[PDB]
RNA sequence: CGCCGCC
């Protein structure tokens, strides 16, 4: 359940390349006018700039946002990242997600609204 | 004339020889063209009778990329 | 001839081996006590690969029948 | 990591712990030995050698025989029956249930 | 935040490619005869007559400084690589690009499979 | 595969007594399995009735252990001057010869 | 001299061992020199 | 890099019966420290042997380079062992925490 | 057939009752010989294979794909060959059950059963075929791709040991005429120094090979357990209809392995001829090898007076330059034992009129002398109980003071130099199959090498084209188009640059393609001139057609037919070839086809180009993304486009073709028109791709759809989404049926009448003749 | 074509049987076989029953 | 300096 949602993203791409699915349709054209990306499962000892660091891959971030707590916390787990350009996620979801650092493995998708300082999935 | 004219020279490199009139570029780019020109036409008569492109039938695309009345 | 050659074959093998010994070792003393203070001192674009698969020869067998010709398509 | 007491609660018995040149070759001491077993059975995958290990050698059911080869003559049948042609499957298989 | 930097690029591009140009470029067109006069075209034994050596100055998209001279991976789109690309992945890139070099190749194949006994 | 089994064996050795020497497609005609080719091949390696395919006497193997070091090896042609003649009946001889001057 | 005294076989002494003049007749058409010059010629 | 290859073990099909103790501690310290070795006793066994070491990469040097290797004369074929059973579950162990950390 | 068996069978029988023909002491001699060279190699010997030996599977994978090449018509026989390749794929789906199978047949098992014999007829030529059961060839074609990427590794063999993996005309010319032109000053002719070219065959190499010696001698250097296995295979049972004979003194070449076995023993052959000091200086030593023709040390090439050897499969070609003194002591050391002045109107070129009589060997009493010796002193030192070089199919060549003019024939086509120091006005040397040589130390052009194809190889496409001819009766139309093109693409990517000057050849072009032109016309009973247009044939089949690569529509030149036998003369007179004339101006073949003076300066600066952006992307830290195209990613000889494909890793161990490939003309019976290459180890070596384009606007783009029947194709109205047959005449097991023998054997009437019917408006027009018209019924 | 030198067949000649027709007739003429041989071995004591 | 035409 935390990271089977890594191999339901997986199994996307892997359909796409099994049915063969051309990239004006292959689920990235949904996701266009966003190059916010949703992170998962961080390990808490990444601060803003080692995130920078591993993700700066395909194009440097322009926007981070870890998910800090209020007061007594210092990291919850997820990030979001806006890119230079809208492809930089379409590489960064296909190639950095299920990859893992210290431990944990981490998960990569799409964003498509806004920065949302807590919806999405602990 | 202004958006088929920017399209007609699809590269920055894309001569025309003295004694023909239209660009000299291959068959690839030949229906890449094509196909970007007759996007071209179904857009401009879906922005001039303010009609969604896609609700039309490939009779009624003939009829138009011909210039049919319609 | 069999014996006769494998003895003188493993005669000289030894007598290689033994000057081996008196050449080499006598260097390393040579080189131990070097008397000038002895011991008081390509990524390969994955693009290229792959574009061609076979084992075969293409020239098929010798068959001489069916249209070995133009590589690639006509239109 | 181990220890000794869990090494030999790991291990099965039957067990004890303790340029260039060219010359030529010679006839040898006749390097033959057996390396699939004995009979027609299967071939054997380089894998399946430590499970049907014991068959590569002939019991020559005496002196090495209790019971015991009797109940690894099921050795023999799961041998067949996994990597046999299918008459070889049905007839180890009928002969492993019937017994 | 740069895709629009780009469609910038690409309509100021346009303008003068439209309200200027007519429709036919020919082969002199005082524009590639400006172009074939300033090609790199490899195998030219004055380059280093004029060159000192491959050094770097502020050679970057915006005025920050850009990535230093690893290897960053070939990436189908590409990149601004800067801070620190070194190379973990899910191994997807390599993935798709033998993917479709075997496809290419077995097409290659096909056809000559296809047209024996014609 | 060529097993060779013995309602084949028999089989094979009446179609030799009905159809003849020279003519192993016509009696390949009738066994469901073989070819002409392995019918040649057994009906000369094993069932030939001059086949003496038994008794190991005492003069063919000191014949055959300086006749196999003449030349080395090469039991085809040296098959029919023993004339045990089945051609690994003399390999058989040479290595169960060779095992018990080793034991 | 002194250009070929490593070779192993210095001399073979004879070319045909005597001389190379027949003009024989074998009729044994198998063993006939004709048959033997056709079936060198030919197949090979 | 590699997990899913059983190490620590050795398994050691077709060596010499004149084995007496030494050349297996030869070839087997040859490429680092060992833990110990298996001698079979039946017949089958005798000839065929295991070998533990305290080091996986001394096992990988080991099973990478002497595949088919020729040694008297004999060449041995090498393997990993597979663990699976065990004769007695140990119990009643103290192993108690009594402040080593 | 018959005759050749019986000979056999009684020399056979007669090696038996007469002893070996080779003495006691004459293969001593040869043995000890070999050790003293073997471990003067230091040549450590091949191991039997481990079962768990490393490039294991990677061999048998080489070794089935050369095996399963042999099938790819399937019309395939009852169970012989069906068997075969069901060998083959339990072989693939098993790789470790066939590899223990080898390893079982390949230590114990030394009597094997029936091999059988037939005969290509090649009209003037036969060689047998000997086909093995299956479960045999299997094992031994492991272990050739074994033996011999095992023997490449270690380098058994010299570097005059060819085919090597360079390529033949490179074996050719750009190795051996460059070779022979940067000797030290090869001529200087001021103080009588003559240079001479021996050229033969060790005859009958194949038969006289003694198995025991050669068990003897190959247990040197492999495994023992091998070499038995390699001197057992070798006698077994020849069949034919009846005649069951055994074999035991020669090799049978059908087997897999007997390029190994004829190189090795040819190994042994040339340490016999170039004795062992000069074979050592030319091998080099084994701490720093020598290549093809160079030395080291040019003081070391001084000496011995045989310059250079190379040695393909069981032909040599020996160039030994003698100061003169030498050759007056070896000519005098010829003429203690033979009296009787001009017995010399017989040497080399006296009937060889392929050359003028200025360009041909002058027969000065001197010079034939001289070469009449030095192949009477290498045709002994060569014992005649293993081979012999017989003289009147061998051919020795002399250059001095009164010959001019060094020929030879190599490799498949025959070349002379002249130097430039001995013409008076420069031959031309930059007009056609020229090629001029240069000395790479000094960097200036110095001789003429002018080509021509040889007579033996002209006569074997004149064979070849006599036998499609000959079996136009029993394939269809559009077969027989398709076989003329594979034999005349054999012939000319070969032959590239010596087609052109082979006059007598470019006659032979139009008048065979002319004679498969009308055999195509007596087909459809038509012979008629414009019943049957050039459209027709010259259309390629992708619009349809029959589509044939002309070569005859050329206009064939001539000379002054008094003066042409005497000198080179020059051009004049042009003869009409094929007899079309109405400006259609079919296009030649040959200016498709990159010729090979052309294609070695491109490998040349492609291998050196790609060496340095090798190292300039290590010096630099990049990656090569497409700086590997502007060589268009495939000039250079090895092709660049080689390295980079699929199977380089296991392509990497197929070594030791191009032999294997030559040694196939004994198994499977089709003559093989591309001996010389195979597309996956040293690329496509010709793009012929626009001769399609250019042959339509050669005729029109709508050039047949005025004579085809489109207009009633149907409405098909644009007839460039046209396309054609493309319906399962593989048809893999078609659905298999029983197929009585005329089902089975005879010709499929569909696409010859298909065809027919395609080009009905202009095979049945209404107006060549105007009498007689009959109309079909209803 | 060569009317003279392909394999040649006769006209209405029905083809050859498919696989269950062959051995059929296999059956059969291995049963002549076998009959005349135990007939030449003059055997007394070879039955055929009532199914075959 | 210009083969060729089929029952
Ligand atoms: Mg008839």
């Amino acid at each position: 359940n935390p990271l089977t949602k890594v191999k339901l993203i997986n199994e996307l791409n892997e359909r796409e390349v099994q049915l063969g699915v051309a990239d004006k349709v292959s689920w990235h054209s949904e996701y266009k006018d966003s190059a916010w990306i949703f992170l998962g499962g961080l390990p808490y000892e990444l601060t803003e700039g080692d995130i920078i660091c591993v993700f700066s891959q395909y194009g440097e971030i322009v926007n981070i946002n870890l998910v800090r707590d209020k007061k007594t916390g210092k990291s919850k787990g997820f990030c979001f990242l806006c890119y230079e350009d809208q492809r930089s996620t379409i590489l960064a979801v296909d190639n950095f997600n299920g990859i893992k650092i210290k431990g944990r493995t981490i998960r990569v998708d799409h964003v498509s609204n806004y920065r949302a300082p807590k919806d999405s999935e602990e | 004339n202004d958006r088929a004219k920017v399209i007609l020279k699809p590269d920055k490199t894309t001569i025309t020889e003295p004694h023909h009139i239209w660009p000299t570029l291959t068959d690839e780019e030949w229906i890449k063209v094509e196909v970007q020109l007759k996007d071209l036409i179904l857009a401009d008569y879906g922005k001039k009778n303010n009609v969604n492109v896609a609700s039309l039938t490939q009779s009624e695309i003939r009829d138009i990329i011909l210039g049919m009345e319609i | 001839a069999d014996r006769k050659a494998r003895e003188a074959v493993e005669m000289r093998a030894q007598v290689e081996r033994k000057m081996a010994q008196k050449e080499k070792e006598k260097h390393e003393e040579k080189l131990r006590e070097m008397a000038q203070k002895a011991r008081e001192r390509v990524q390969y674009d994955q693009r290229l690969f792959n574009q061609s698969k076979g084992m075969d020869s293409g020239f098929a067998g010798g068959e001489d029948e069916i249209y070995n010709v133009y590589d690639q398509a006509w239109r | 990591p181990l220890s000794d007491e869990e090494l030999d609660a790991m291990f099965p018995e039957g067990y004890k712990v303790l340029t260039g040149f060219h010359m030529q070759t010679e006839d040898r001491t006749m390097k033959s030995v057996n390396d699939q077993p004995s009979g027609n059975l299967p071939f054997l995958k380089p894998d399946d050698i430590q499970y049907f290990d014991k068959l590569l050698v002939d019991v020559d059911e005496s002196t090495l025989s209790p019971e015991e080869q009797k109940e690894r003559k099921i050795m023999k049948l799961l041998l067949k029956i996994k990597n046999g042609t299918p008459p070889m499957r049905k007839a180890a298989l009928r002969q492993i249930t019937d017994k | 935040g740069l895709a629009q930097s780009r469609q910038q690029q690409q309509n100021v591009e346009d303008a003068m490619k439209e309200m200027q140009k007519p429709l036919a470029r020919y082969i002199d067109d005082e524009d590639l005869d400006r172009m074939l006069r300033e090609q790199e075209r490899e195998g030219d034994p004055m380059a280093n007559f004029i060159k000192k050596n491959k050094a770097k100055e502020n050679k970057n998209k915006k005025v920050r400084p850009r990535y230093s001279g690893p290897a960053p991976p070939p990436n189908r789109f590409w990149p601004g690589y800067r801070w620190d690309g070194v190379d973990r992945s899910n191994g997807f890139e390599q993935k798709r690009f033998a993917r479709l070099a075997s496809k290419k190749a077995v097409e290659e194949l096909a056809y000559k499979w296809s047209v024996e006994d014609m | 595969g060529g097993v060779w089994r013995n309602t084949e064996d028999e089989i094979l050795k009446a179609a030799v007594m009905k159809y003849g020497k020279n003519q192993w497609s016509r009696i390949a005609s009738l066994l469901h399995r073989k070819s002409a080719k392995q019918c040649k091949a057994r009906w000369y390696e094993w069932l030939d009735p001059s086949i003496k395919k038994t008794e190991w006497s005492r003069e063919e193997e000191e014949k055959l252990l300086h006749l196999a070091k003449l030349m080395p090896t090469q039991w085809r042609t040296i098959a029919p001057i023993i004339g045990r003649t089945a051609a690994q009946c003399l390999e058989h001889y040479e290595f169960l010869l060779d095992k018990a001057a080793q034991r | 001299r002194r250009w070929d005294d490593d070779v192993v076989f210095k001399n073979c002494a004879k070319g045909v061992d005597d001389q190379k003049k027949d003009k024989r007749f074998v009729n044994d058409t198998l063993r006939s020199e004709f048959h033997k010059k056709f079936m060198e010629k030919y197949i090979k | 890099r590699l997990p899913p290859e059983v190490n620590r073990i050795l398994y050691i099909r077709n060596l010499p019966y004149k084995i007496t103790a030494e050349e297996m501690y030869d070839i087997f310290g040859k490429y680092g420290p060992i833990r110990q070795i298996r001698v079979g006793n039946t017949p089958e066994t005798r000839g065929t042997a295991y070998v533990v070491y305290e080091d996986i990469f001394d096992a990988k040097n080991a099973c990478d380079h002497l595949s088919g290797f020729n040694v008297c004369n004999r060449y041995l074929v090498v393997l990993y062992y597979n663990a699976n059973r065990a004769f007695q579950k140990m119990d009643t162990k103290k192993k108690e925490e009594q402040l080593k950390l | 057939t018959r005759l050749y068996l019986k000979a056999e069978q009684e020399r056979q029988h007669n090696y038996l009752k007469d002893g070996p023909y080779i003495t006691a002491e004459e293969a001593v001699a040869v043995y000890t010989t070999t050790v003293h060279w073997l471990e003067s190699r230091r040549f450590s010997p091949i191991p039997f294979p481990p079962l768990s030996y490393k490039h294991d599977t990677k061999l048998l994978i080489l070794a089935l794909e050369r095996l399963k090449e042999a099938y790819s018509v399937k019309s395939r026989l009852n169970q012989s060959q069906r068997e075969e390749l069901g060998l083959i794929e339990q072989a693939y789906d098993n790789p470790h059950e066939a590899l223990s199978r080898i390893k079982r047949h390949l230590l114990t098992q030394r009597a094997f059963k029936e091999v059988g014999i037939e005969f290509m007829d090649l009209y003037s030529h036969l060689v047998p075929v000997y086909d093995v059961e299956p479960l045999e060839k299997i094992t031994d074609a492991y272990l050739d791709q074994y033996l011999w990427y095992e023997a490449d590794k270690r380098r058994l063999f010299p570097p005059w040991i060819k085919p090597a993996d360079t390529e033949p005309p490179p074996l050719l010319v750009y190795k051996w005429c460059q070779g022979i032109n940067n000797l030290q000053d090869v001529w200087e002719t001021s103080e009588g120094e003559c240079n001479v070219m021996l050229e033969s065959r060790f005859e009958k190499m194949y038969e006289k090979i003694d198995l025991t010696l050669l068990n003897r001698l190959l247990r040197l250097i492999v495994d023992h357990n091998i070499a038995d296995y390699m001197t057992a295979k070798n006698n077994v049972v020849i069949n034919y209809k009846d005649m069951n004979h055994t074999n035991s003194y020669g090799i049978i070449r059908g087997l897999q392995f007997a390029s190994f076995i004829v190189q090795y023993y040819g190994l042994v052959m040339d340490l016999l001829v170039l004795g062992l000091h000069r074979a050592s200086e030319m091998a080099g030593p084994p701490q720093m090898p020598n290549d093809f023709l160079s030395f080291q040390d040019i003081a070391t090439e001084a000496a011995h007076p045989i310059r250079l050897f190379c040695r393909y499969i069981d032909r040599i070609h020996i160039f030994f330059r003698f100061t003169a003194d030498e050759a007056r002591d070896l000519i005098q050391r010829y003429l203690t034992e033979h009296p009787d002045p001009n017995n010399e109107n017989i040497v080399g070129y006296n009937n060889k009129k392929c050359w003028p009589r200025d360009a041909r060997m002058r027969l000065m009493k001197h010079d034939v002398n001289l070469g009449r010796a030095v192949f009477w002193d290498i045709k002994n030192r060569l014992p005649r109980s293993v081979t012999t070089v017989q003289w009147e199919n061998s051919f020795v060549s002399v250059y001095s003071k009164d010959n001019p003019n060094l020929l030879f024939n190599m490799c498949g086509f025959e070349c002379r130099i002249l130097p430039k120091c001995r013409t008076s006005y420069e031959e031309f040397t930059h007009k056609d199959g020229v090629w001029n040589l240069q000395n790479e130390v000094t960097k200036e052009r110095t001789a003429q090498c002018f080509l021509r194809v040889d007579d033996e190889s002209m006569q074997r496409f004149h064979n070849r084209v006599r036998q499609i001819l000959m079996a136009s009766g029993s394939t269809t139309f559009t077969k027989i188009v398709n076989k003329w093109n594979t034999a005349l693409i054999g012939l000319m990517t070969y032959f590239r640059e010596a087609v052109v000057n082979t006059q007598e050849l470019l006659d032979l072009l139009v008048k065979c393609e002319n004679k498969i032109q009308t055999r195509i016309k007596i087909g459809l009973n038509s012979k008629m001139p414009s019943r049957f247009p050039p459209v027709v044939f010259y259309t390629p089949k992708e619009l349809g057609g029959l589509g044939m690569l002309s070569m005859g529509h050329v206009l064939i030149p001539q000379s002054d037919l008094r003066w042409s036998k005497q000198t080179d003369v020059g051009i004049t007179h042009f003869r009409s070839g094929m007899s079309h004339e109405e400006d259609q101006l079919i296009p030649n073949l040959y200016r498709y086809i990159q010729p090979w003076e052309s294609e070695f300066i491109d490998s040349q600066r492609v291998w050196a180009e790609y060496a340095l952006k090798r190292q300039e992307a290590i010096a630099q830290n990049r990656r090569l993304t497409l700086e590997d195209l502007e060589d268009s990613w495939d000039r250079g000889i090895p092709r660049i486009n080689t390295l980079f494909q699929k199977d380089r890793h296991t392509l990497a161990y197929d070594k030791g073709w191009r032999v294997r490939t030559d040694f196939k003309q004994y198994q499977v019976l089709k003559q093989n028109p591309f001996w010389w290459t195979h597309q996956r180890h040293d690329g496509k070596l010709w793009n012929l791709n626009n001769y399609r384009t250019d042959m339509i606007q050669a005729l029109g783009g709508v050039e047949g759809i005025l004579e085809h029947t489109l207009f009633k194709g149907t409405y098909f109205p644009t007839w460039e989404g046209l396309f054609w047959e493309k319906a399962s005449g593989f048809e893999e097991s078609m659905k298999w049926k029983k197929l009585t023998n005329a089902q089975r054997s005879g010709l499929n009437q569909i696409p010859n009448r298909r065809f027919t019917l395609w080009w009905s408006p202009t095979i049945n027009r209404a107006n060549v003749y105007v009498g007689f018209q009959v109309q079909l019924d209803l | 074509m060569d009317f003279q030198h392909r394999p040649g067949g006769k006209t209405g000649s029905g083809g050859v049987a498919s696989s269950s027709e062959s051995n059929r007739d296999r059956r059969e003429r291995l049963r002549q076989l076998a009959l005349e041989t135990i007939d030449i071995n003059k055997d007394p004591y070879f039955m055929k029953n009532h199914l075959g």
